[PDB]
DNA sequence: CACGTTGATTTTT
DNA sequence: ACAACAATCAACGTGA
């Protein structure tokens, strides 16, 4: 597979946005009781249920774009430090720090995901992502569970006064899922390696991810294009209504009839499309993925190339 | 010649940082004509850098034949959008953070040590314009144009569905006189061969619009309760 | 076994996360009746029964977040306090209140499960932890007992009126197995060997610890790792299915049917294996950490040796 | 840019 | 019978 996609990609990392996008279409399936907040509650919107024509409205969780692609972007970096392409030390070479002036200017991260210093440079996101939603309504979606923390004598009392420390906390279903596709512009074939890499090794999101917050990416199609196929929402609303709300299929079922309302999707949006990368065809490319990412030379080797691509990109075209 | 009548449904929740007062930003209910140019034309015709550096990195080039990213491309091109009028709409308030990616977070004031230059430290509230929204725009162009059926806007690049329909030969027609505009229009973009009478006005950067206007010059009725300006174009006020 | 693990290890806590997984599978088997609620029952979510064959929907029993990681968490506190490594007395310069002001933010629980009161900052916990799934349903897993409480004459009523004194809870059962996977970042070798001997050491979980809820934890893998692997939702899901449902199986056939699906599991997971400590080395080395724990010199070292490393870490990285 | 410094509000049958 | 949390998230001035 991957000797053949090899083609599609940029030779190197051009300097005005060409349009080539490689999309990856994904279910994001929970796990362990993720807890996508702000504001202090799960963050939810009102929306149609599905495509066809409803006057039937919908409260579904939504996952907002930072709170997907952070914890995908933050996964690459601590990639990039463990095959040493990057330190976390101030006094080396290669330090990259992830918000302030120390960020890097070369590294993969810096040039796929972007960096803002200032007038000393900065670059656009070549990663393109939506917020995500919920397939089935928040009401059928989460639990509310109780949290406390008494003294370490196992009681809620100490020297004879209660502590305040009890509350409420709400919580996503370990079966709830977020249809996503990420896109990656104008990327070299390591670019995309490094990418898909993210989406497939990273596996916390939202709050309290040292207790909770497992998800599963189960990628469901890579479609190479000449533009922006379509929205999380619309995919979701079309996979709700090609289901007609029975929302309690087990995965397998929800992912082949995810990979069958994306191609129906596909067809009806203006775009060309080089390849539709889906079914055993796709489960050939997972697997010569993961083959790179358990192999010590191999991913060395693709890592550091996209290094130094992003590094000649930084002194070609880039912040220098 | 060709007008496009063009409804923006939000996908995703869209943000501009229109204003800001503390803890709070917050988006005009506008759509500005000028972000709406670039996401529509961005790439197709205006050149997208990847990258910047220097002076070119924290300066406009709207209106500056000098460099890549202007909207004049598309005078040549023969293209203008309108600002976005909103049909339905609704208001997210949602927090936004800095990540402690190291183990160990101290929280900082800003302006302390170690915080002495203007990044998005700690936190902000944004006020977003949400899913539940609709947004209505017109755009004029010589050329039959092959609009994308999907735009990205905003702070955070967020989705917007364009459906579209060519306003055909049978339903418009073309006047002159005084007439009440009725939708958001651009002073920049105002020729000569158009005088602005009256305005009611939106304060917005990086300039602002008019939400209502009566002006003197030619027009085109596109259906029988809206009047539409004839012969803007970006910056023909300069 | 530990004169060669201790290459992997870092020298000593970073301020980063530097790759370097640890992740520890166990199957945590229920010895006496353990009580797992919040809001008044027995907390449990609908799940597919098992990955592939399986397909039906099933209730299963939720070990929910923090109910598998405060036992871990208190248990190596107590040994601090043994070791004389931290005291529990007002007006000594080693106090440590648990959840308070007044955490020493040097001690090892400090460092490697995490604070977040008052002033002196938040530390994110090293130990990584999930809910936990009951392998079975909760039909086949629970009960609900009668309890009572008469006067101390033996008797209901002290006047001639009733006490009334009488309520049901709900117990799970003895031999229900927890599948999980318990993950270390960039531990120093002694503190591999603080949070594995929290997870052989302690044997108390629910609530009612003075009556109930003893467990005892097989550790059926320990995997040195580029990043994270599955879910304990997936493990459980894997698990069930390989045996069929069939879950009336001994322990030692449960051990080891884990240790072939975490296997199968770990050789589709897109992460670089160090080592991959099982079976008949995994008996081995949980000997050579029975030594330690079992040596008052050995361990007064080791885990002093952490203290300084958890201390000097705070001066340098942490809260000074 | 890099040193230093330390006061304020009024209340949800 | 009895707790529903707990903290942290500048605003200048002065000299070089």
């Amino acid at each position: 597979m991957l000797d053949s996609l090899k083609s599609q990609f940029q030779p190197s990392f051009p300097r005005l946005a060409s349009g080539h996008y490689v999309h990856f279409l994904m279910l994001r399936h929970s796990q362990s009781f993720p807890v996508f907040q702000t504001d202090g509650v799960l963050n939810t919107t009102r929306t149609q249920a599905g495509l066809l024509e409803k006057t039937d409205q919908l409260s579904r969780l939504v996952m907002f774009k930072r709170k997907q692609t952070t914890p995908e972007r933050l996964a690459g970096r601590e990639l990039l430090r463990n095959l040493g392409l990057t330190s976390a030390d101030k006094s080396a070479k290669n330090l990259c720090e992830y918000n302030g002036e120390g960020s890097c200017k070369q590294c993969p991260d810096c040039i796929l995901y972007g960096f803002a210093i200032g007038d000393s440079g900065s670059e656009r996101s070549k990663v393109y992502s939506d917020s995500a939603f919920s397939l089935g309504a928040y009401e059928q979606s989460h639990r509310s569970f109780t949290f406390n923390a008494p003294f370490e004598g196992g009681t809620m009392s100490e020297a004879g006064v209660m502590r305040s420390a009890i509350n409420e906390l709400d919580h996503i279903l370990p079966e709830v899922t977020f249809p996503t596709v990420e896109s990656l512009r104008d990327a070299t074939y390591e670019g995309f390696i490094y990418v898909l890499g993210n989406l497939l090794r990273t596996k916390r999101y939202g709050a309290q991810e040292s207790r909770t917050g497992t998800m599963k990416n189960h990628l469901v199609g890579i479609v190479f294009a000449d533009g922006e196929i379509f929205s999380n929402l619309h995919l979701t609303q079309a996979l709700y209504d090609q289901m007609g709300g029975e929302l309690n299929k087990p995965i397998s079922e929800l992912c082949e009839t995810a990979a069958t309302v994306a191609q129906d999707l596909l067809n009806k949006e203006p775009v060309r499309k080089s390849e539709l990368i889906f079914g055993a065809h796709l489960d050939t490319l997972l697997q010569e993925v993961n083959d790179i990412y358990q192999n010590d030379a191999e991913l060395t080797k693709l890592l550091g190339s996209l290094y130094q691509q992003t590094q000649d990109y930084a002194t070609e075209f880039g912040a220098l | 010649t060709k007008i496009y009548r063009c409804k923006l449904t939000l996908h995703d929740n869209v943000f501009f940082a229109s204003r800001e007062m503390g803890i709070l930003y917050e988006t005009e209910k506008y759509f500005h004509n000028w972000a709406l140019s670039y996401a529509f034309f961005k790439g197709t015709i205006i050149p997208h850098p990847y990258g910047l550096v220097g002076q070119n990195a924290q300066t406009p080039a709207y209106l500056d034949r000098d460099r890549e990213q202007n909207l004049l491309h598309l005078n040549d091109s023969g293209i203008y959008v309108f600002p976005a009028q909103p049909i339905h709409w609704s208001y997210q308030i949602n927090t936004f953070k800095a990540a402690q990616s190291a183990y160990y977070g101290r929280s900082v004031q800003f302006g302390g040590k170690g915080a002495t230059k203007n990044y998005p430290i700690n936190y902000g509230r944004a006020k977003e314009l949400a899913v539940g929204s609709e947004f209505l725009t017109y755009i004029v162009s010589q050329k039959e144009l092959d609009l994308p059926v999907w735009i990205r806007l905003g702070k955070w690049s967020s989705k917007i569905r364009v459906e579209v329909e060519a306003i055909a030969p049978d339903q418009i027609k073309t006047a002159s006189g005084v007439y009440v505009c009725n939708h958001p229009l651009n002073p920049l973009d105002c020729p000569a061969n158009q005088q602005i009478l009256l305005y009611n006005r939106v304060v917005m950067p990086p300039s602002s619009l008019f939400s209502q206007s009566q002006l003197q010059g030619d027009y085109w009725q596109i259906d029988r309760n809206t009047f539409l300006p004839q012969g803007f174009h970006y910056g023909a006020t300069t």
